[PDB]
């Protein structure tokens, strides 16, 4: 079990760690989180009491380095930073949990949600996507932008996903316009499994960070990639049969997990109709179906 | 954007463009089976590609054998005609070739997008204006081509005869849409006032009557009453 200490809490803040939130108050005697569980991608994420925008936080991996929290007065938020000092470490970490100053990341997930958001998610495929090689961790925000985004602007602080574009060169076969357009089967099992992501385990992971981060920081560039990636299959003929299963769970667990006040924004209509009710793979979603009928059937 | 009354002088500026209509590339008469059932038996097609600066009409025909053993033949109509446009465009020389194709109906959008990828700089547009160019096989002169057409083909004609050597371009596609409008609206009467006087003629190769300048008037004039007519007749006013 890892901990991730905070050095103090000088501003009121809301934070979460995962699906979970708690709120802290100015100058409120906390000092970190503990009990994070090993194995997964972890992300931490701040709101403001003073200024709810810019919802921001941090990707990490607990195996990959001990990390902490400091507020910096001057850039005016919480940042992640790693401590290379091991000893200086497990010695702040122990007198912080002697005086009971760190909440415990809870430890019944009877439904294992965590798991089931982050199955495919890997470290060092998120930072590919957050490019940023001096940190282990990935800073995201609610109004950083997409490459594709950029393309329709500082590129540092981009959003890197792989660009989908159903109307482009790369997605339409010449000579197979009509065939490519209408069944996007080539342009998902050929340009992209094998070629781009090379499995769909890798595919998945881009799909489920792009959840999150749509999720957790309202990032329309992430909630437009995620439709894309999800459109891009349910609008396939020809797809794998572990991947149309393993796609269902996906999903089920990411409409289960969304706060019900949110549809109105972070689910997109079109896409979703036309993936359970008219899309080649209407009939291979029954979880998903069943979750979105019985919780958003207003968008359906 | 979208093309409409707003902006409709930009069609007769020196921007080469041209329409595009799919609404005759598909075409059936609708019939019965000895079963009793229903059965449609298709004809030739064409599409229509119209610089309406210029007058000059691309008429690519559309023989039915094109449509054997295919199904879902209605959308497939869609995409054949992309697929004639860009071919026809990929044809043309580069200063020839159009910066604007505008098509009569939406639904040519996303398939004429998709096969002229490969010309980023070619704007593709819908229109807002309800063009009468489904009446141009009211045409004598076309229908027959596109009927006799044994194999595709690609016929070369000038809408608009010998006009642009006394009225502008301007002129000329407001007589050709209240004519086309009229064919649409009741072909017979509009026939007959094209025809009525047997001394005014249609030249070899010309498609419309040969016209005065008075007599174009008259003409037009009698094409606007059967227009408000039929709008009488149809609703009753
Ligand atoms: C996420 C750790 C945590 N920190 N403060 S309360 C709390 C917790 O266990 N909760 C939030 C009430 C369970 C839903």
């Amino acid at each position: 079990m890892n901990t991730v200490p905070f050095t103090s809490a000088p501003i009121e803040v809301t934070i979460g760690i995962d699906q979970y939130s708690f709120n802290v108050k100015e100058n409120q005697p906390f000092h970190g989180i503990k009990d994070i569980p090993i194995g997964h991608v972890h992300v931490i994420h701040f709101q403001h009491a003073d200024n709810s925008s810019m919802r921001y936080g941090y990707w990490f991996d607990c195996r990959m380095g001990n990390f902490y929290i400091q507020y910096d007065p001057k850039d005016g938020l919480y940042k992640m930073m790693e401590e290379r000092d091991g000893a200086k470490f497990e010695n702040i970490v122990h007198n912080f949990k002697e005086r009971q100053m760190m909440v415990s990341y809870p430890k019944i997930d009877e439904d294992d949600t965590w798991y089931n958001l982050t199955e495919f998610v890997q470290m060092d495929k998120i930072r590919k996507i957050v490019r940023k090689d001096e940190n282990q961790f990935s800073y995201v925000d609610s109004s950083m932008t997409t490459v594709q985004e950029n393309e329709l602007s500082d590129p540092a602080h981009s959003l890197n996903y792989t660009v989908i574009n159903f109307k482009s060169r790369e997605a339409i076969r010449p000579g197979h316009e009509m065939e490519d357009f209408l069944d996007k089967s080539y342009y998902l099992n050929t340009v992209m499994l094998q070629g781009i992501f090379k499995n769909s385990s890798n595919y998945f992971g881009e799909l489920q960070f792009a959840f999150l981060n749509a999720m957790f920081f309202g990032n329309y560039g992430s909630s437009l990639q995620w439709h894309a990636m999800i459109e891009l299959i349910c609008s396939s003929a020809t797809v794998p049969k572990h991947m149309l299963d393993k796609l269902d769970e996906i999903l089920y667990y990411q409409i289960k997990t969304l706060p019900e006040q949110y549809s109105d924004i972070l689910l997109n209509e079109r896409v979703w109709n036309i993936c359970l009710y008219s899309s080649f793979q209407k009939n291979s979603l029954h979880n998903t179906e069943k979750i979105m009928e019985n919780k958003y059937p207003e968008l359906l | 954007g979208a093309m409409n009354s707003s902006n409709y002088a930009e069609l007769f500026n020196n921007d080469i463009k041209l329409f595009v209509d799919d609404t005759n590339v598909y075409r059936v008469t609708v019939h019965k089976t000895f079963e009793g059932n229903v059965a449609t038996k298709a004809i030739n097609g064409c599409i229509f590609t119209l610089n309406p600066k210029t007058g000059h009409l691309f008429l690519k025909i559309i023989h039915t054998s094109v449509w054997a053993g295919q199904k879902r033949l209605s959308q497939l109509a869609k995409w054949k005609t992309a697929e004639e446009v860009s071919a026809l465009v990929r044809s043309l020389p580069k200063e020839e070739q159009p910066k604007q194709i505008i098509v009569t109906r939406k639904a040519m959008l996303d398939p004429l997008e998709v096969h002229m990828l490969d010309f980023p700089n070619i704007a593709i547009r819908p229109t807002e204006l309800r063009l009468p160019f489904s009446a141009a096989m009211s045409i004598d002169k076309l229908s027959d081509v596109v009927m006799k057409a044994t194999e595709p083909q690609m016929v070369l004609f000038n809408i608009y005869d010998d006009w642009l050597d006394r009225i502008s371009s301007y002129t000329a596609f407001s007589r050709l849409t209240l004519l086309l409008r009229a064919l649409k609206t009741n072909e017979e009467s509009a026939k007959m006032i094209l025809l009525s006087d047997p001394t005014i003629t249609i030249k070899s190769y010309h498609l419309w009557p040969s016209f005065t300048d008075e007599q174009w008037i008259t003409i037009e004039s009698q094409m606007r009453d059967l227009i408000l007519t039929e709008y009488g007749r149809k609703y009753n006013v």
